[PDB]
């Protein structure tokens, strides 16, 4: 009873009704397109090293 | 005489040794320019 009283409490004294409006989205969205560049990177570092072998291997 | 083809024969060679060189050099100058393209747009 008393930890549920307390917490019924508490939770009188930071209710508000409204549905709070903050977000993490738009680091969510920088930290994707960083990964996309890197993978990016990626793909075109394997078609250069692959042209290096196709040349040295003749 | 055989050293004419002898010439010939290191001509063509490196010749398929530029172009693929040629290849490799626009890839990387590719790379680069995306690299630093994307990278500019963060800001």
């Amino acid at each position: 009873e008393a930890e549920l009283s307390a917490q019924i409490r508490y939770l009188t004294q930071v209710a508000t009704g409204q549905p709070h409006e903050g977000s993490s989205y738009s680091s969510r969205k920088d930290c994707q397109m960083a990964l996309k560049r890197v993978d990016y990177a990626r793909l075109k570092l394997s078609d250069v090293a692959r042209t290096c072998e196709q040349m040295l291997e003749n | 005489s055989e050293e004419r083809r002898e010439i010939a024969e290191v001509n063509k060679k490196l010749k398929q040794k530029n172009q693929q060189l040629k290849q490799i050099m626009d890839q990387l100058r590719n790379l680069i320019w995306d690299i630093n393209a994307m990278l500019a747009m963060r800001n």
